[PDB]
RNA sequence: CAGUUGGGCACUCUAAGGUGACUGCCGGUGACAAACCGGAGGAAGGUGGGGAUGACGUCAAAUCAUCAUGCCCCUUAUGACCUGGGCUACACACGUGCUACAAUGGACAGAACAAAGGGCAGCGAAACCGCGAGGUUAAGCCAAUCCCACAAAUCUGUUCUCAGUUCGGAUCGCAGUCUGCAACUCGACUGCGUGAAGCUGGAAUCGCUAGUAAUCGCGGAUCAGCAUGCCGCGGUGAAUACGU
């Protein structure tokens, strides 16, 4: 019912977040967290506040994620992935210079499994030296 | 940590101690100092005629050991030591190698 | 054992309750190994298995709750 | 003591906590495995020749 | 394989430093980041507030000073080679210069390794002492053999 | 010295000063400290006059040096002396209380 | 509200018993009154579970069998007496699990 | 109070069919061909990341003890049954890991973030009891519903302040719980106490190309009990590759 804002639902690392910009003036804190509710400080905000600050720099309009999954980055980068793709949805033609800048692709840098006899999948196994 | 010795379907006679002990005390007469040395021996004439050896001796910073059969089982160790000759003059010489040369 | 409670031989008990019962017998053998000294069941003279043969060891009055079968030498030392 | 050691551990345990698993084709100890009903050996050979869905493997 | 480059790193929490950032990046140790950020925000505060003066000035000042030239690059024949003259290049110069002003600093000795990281950047911005000192120390060992190893590589 | 212990803190923490002597230790010094209400309080070598006197009493009313050594005599002791399973390891050098006898050995035998 | 609406779920071994099976499974929904619905698909489980590979040395380098069995549900909505005793009639497959669960 | 509940299937998520990346396209380089340098576009670019997959042959390499099998040998015992013991011993050398030597730390208080698997001969909610480990009864869950479950490193305040210590933790004593036919040889966990040695480890040696090293926790196979191993799971999040 409100402006056509962003929704887009993005991954990073097994943390999809649903970021809901509406019109607004720049309040960024999701899930009824702030930013520096959810996850303070930390100076990184700035990165999941980075995104935002590309498409433009910046509107604000208003920012509601909802983040589950992940951690640290994994709930604050996709929340800015999110915001950033979902973003990409806010303005058509953002995505002329904001798909220059980075901001999208969903890096997916999880846990590579170990193999049968590895230590934590880059750690070798052993040696026995003489 | 030198010259532990043991065998299968053998005894641990001291004068088959001594005997591999004395003879495997050539290297360490020869070189620097090292602390190394174990040794595995076995086997018998069951078919064959064998008596497998093999004596391992990773000292210099780079592992060395052989291998060789016969019946007669003394002469054999004989046979580990001189194989180890080689091994151990050749970890020696090619790396004491002066061929070194700038601009002659 | 917990609560309830220290867990008697039942064979040995039964030898305790008649030896100890009256007459004050002599040490033989007693093959059990899972309780301990008992309260009336002192004195006397467990033999138990130490493995290869038996071990006179005493009822004595000080390991009260203490092992029947930690009395005795599991294995044979000693020693270098 | 395949017949005795097998057929022993098929028999009545002595406690409650006597009854230890066993092997299921070939009656070895160490490790028969309890959802499979079967050894690591009899696992590997019965499992690769068709015992129940399914193969096994190389997700993760 | 050839010479297969790597990513740097964002602007910092405070404020928009990237070399900095790349002194946040040194900055922790065993993976923690959040610790490493706080005692390098800490540096930051405790250099900028006290001895009052900026921040990019003082760290392109101590680093400005730290960041070598020349540099020490073995070879031989063989026994008893040549310590050759090897001089440094860019990004081998702000890493020298980190690995030389952070595995100095942090090892001092004060109440904290935080603010005495602190110090020893601080005694580095006199153009010497640890990290300075080893920036003449590298930088007069080469030179030393600067007559004969130069003009070989 | 101390006013309260035999050998106590002086100008040091009051729940390490209360885990000085041998059986008075952190967890009971804070709780039996806790019932007299210091917690560092005044974290050197101030309580009371009638505070210090306070762990004399609550402080003196516990133990022991020489019951602790004594329980220990009785049971190193009294197991080396009535047996024993305990005594055999109690005393014969090689591990007691439980370990590989190749094991690291730090307790009684080392290297 | 609705009504306890009566829906058997499907355990397979593979993945097309489950589907197929719950498309012929969807046959009988189709007749039997009206309102079957479609392929809630489950969370599709497995078991990762792996053995020492070699007879008796080689400790590192085992093997990992690993065999998951999971299948999609179904959930009729309009009720259908005379269909919902007629789903007794069930033919296939050879390896699925019908319960009727409602 | 609670997606809990009328409601809703937009988003997320669930597993089937597909689609999507193949040097496809453009600028070139190149003996036109092969390939190679660069760029757009795209979620993803030159075998995307990872797994499964291991050529004839070598080592008379490992396994007659998972199993089967040629010969020799035993058989009123090298066979079979049972109790206790041992496999856990201990002058000593190694092998692989854990926990430390500490302020980027230690103790507390509050807050926040996962993923994965198991659970009926089972998981066990809440409630009370016990510092405590756990006990009692008992709703629920044949499980995308319920339980295991609370994640921990991390963030915000008090404080310890450089010392074998308010670090670290063995050893060992007393005192309890749980498991079992029974925890003395020989299960773990908890309480109080105790507080070794260690202040970043020699010659030498190792693994490591990014969600990697390293680091912080979780689940599971065995399994009554018994993980610092093994196998998976997620969290914090690096440096360098000059060149042969």
């Amino acid at each position: 019912m409100a402006q056509v804002q962003y929704y887009g639902t993005g991954r990073r690392k097994s943390s999809v977040a649903r970021v809901r910009l509406v019109p607004g003036e720049g309040r960024i804190v999701v899930n009824n967290r702030e930013i520096s509710e959810h996850i303070p400080s930390a100076a990184l905000i700035e990165d999941i506040k980075q995104p935002l600050t590309l498409t433009e720099t910046a509107g604000t309009y208003d920012v509601l994620v909802n983040v589950h999954g992940g951690g640290l980055s994994g709930q604050a980068g996709a929340i800015r992935h999110g915001i950033a793709r979902a973003l990409l949805e806010a303005d058509p033609e953002y995505r002329t210079t904001l798909k220059r800048a980075g901001l999208l692709t969903r890096d997916a840098r999880m846990k590579e499994r170990k193999k049968y006899g590895l230590k934590g999948a880059r750690r070798a196994p052993q040696f026995s030296k003489r | 940590m030198n010259y532990n010795i043991r065998g299968e379907n053998i005894e641990v006679t001291p004068a088959l101690k001594d005997h591999v002990e004395r003879k495997i005390g050539k290297l360490e007469r020869y070189f620097d100092h090292s602390v190394d040395a174990d040794v595995n021996v076995n086997l018998k004439f069951y078919n064959d005629k064998e008596s497998k050896v093999e004596v391992t001796i990773p000292m210099t910073d780079l592992a060395l050991r052989s291998e060789v059969h016969n019946e007669d089982m003394y002469n054999a160790i004989d046979l580990a030591t001189n194989k180890l000759e080689r091994q151990i003059r050749k970890h020696k010489t090619k790396v004491n190698r002066k061929f070194r040369e700038q601009e002659s | 054992s917990l609560k309830k409670g220290p867990f008697v031989d039942g064979h040995l008990m039964t030898k305790i309750e008649k030896l100890n019962e009256t007459d004050k017998k002599q040490v033989v053998k007693t093959w059990s190994r899972r309780s301990t000294i008992f309260p009336q069941f002192i004195g006397h003279t467990i033999a138990v298995y130490d493995g290869r043969k038996h071990v006179p060891v005493f009822i004595s009055e000080d390991m009260v709750g203490h092992k029947l079968g930690e009395f005795a030498p599991t294995r044979t030392y000693k020693g270098h | 003591a395949k017949k005795s050691m097998i057929a022993k551990q098929q028999r009545t345990p002595k406690f409650k906590v006597q009854e230890y698993t066993r092997c299921e084709r070939c009656g070895r100890p160490h490790s028969v495995i309890r959802k499979f009903k079967l050894c690591r050996i009899c696992f590997r050979e019965l499992a690769y020749k068709g015992q129940i869905p399914g193969v096994k493997k190389a997700s993760w | 394989k050839g010479p297969v480059a790597k990513r740097d790193v964002l602007p910092d929490p405070i404020y928009n430093s990237k070399l900095v950032s790349r002194l946040i990046n040194k900055m922790m140790i065993d993976g923690k980041k959040g610790k490493s950020q706080t005692i390098l925000y800490k540096s930051f505060d405790i250099i900028k507030e006290r001895t009052g003066n900026d921040a990019m000035e003082v760290f392109e000042q101590a680093l400005k000073n730290i960041m070598p030239v020349l540099e020490v690059k073995a070879r031989r024949v063989g026994g008893a080679n040549y310590q050759v003259p090897v001089e440094v290049r860019p990004e081998r110069r702000t890493t020298l210069g980190l690995r030389w002003l952070v595995n100095y600093a942090r090892l001092r000795g004060e109440k904290t390794m935080e603010e005495r990281l602190a110090n020893e950047i601080l005694d580095a911005a006199n153009n010497t002492g640890a990290a300075v000192k080893k920036r003449e120390d590298t930088h007069k060992m080469a030179e030393a053999n600067k007559a004969f190893a130069h003009y070989r590589w | 010295a101390r006013i309260a212990g035999v050998d106590i803190p002086r100008d040091k923490r009051v729940v390490i000063s209360l885990t000085y002597i041998f059986g008075i230790g952190r967890t009971t010094a804070q709780q039996v400290l806790k019932e007299a209400g210091v917690s560092e309080d005044t974290r050197v070598r101030d309580l009371t006059e009638e505070e210090l006197g306070k762990i004399r009493d609550i402080i003196d009313k516990l133990k022991v040096e020489g019951d602790l050594r004594r329980e220990v005599s009785l049971n190193i002791k009294r197991l080396i002396e009535i047996g024993s399973y305990r005594g055999i390891r109690h005393r014969r050098g090689l591990p007691v209380r439980g370990q590989n006898s190749k094991n690291n050995a730090r307790t009684r035998k080392g290297p | 509200m609705a009504k306890q609406k009566i829906r058997i779920r499907l355990k397979a071994y593979d993945h097309r018993i489950l589907d197929q099976s719950a498309e012929k499974i969807v046959e009988t929904a189709k007749r039997s009154g009206a309102s079957v619905s479609g392929p809630i698909p489950l969370p599709t489980e497995k078991s990762v579970y792996t053995i020492l590979r070699a007879v008796h040395k080689y400790k590192d380098s085992r093997e990992q069998f690993e065999m998951r069995t999971h299948k999609r549900l179904i959930d009729i909505v309009n009720p259908t007496p005379q269909t919902v005793d007629a789903l007794m009639r069930l033919d296939l497959p050879s390896g699925v699990d019908i319960e009727i669960k409602l």
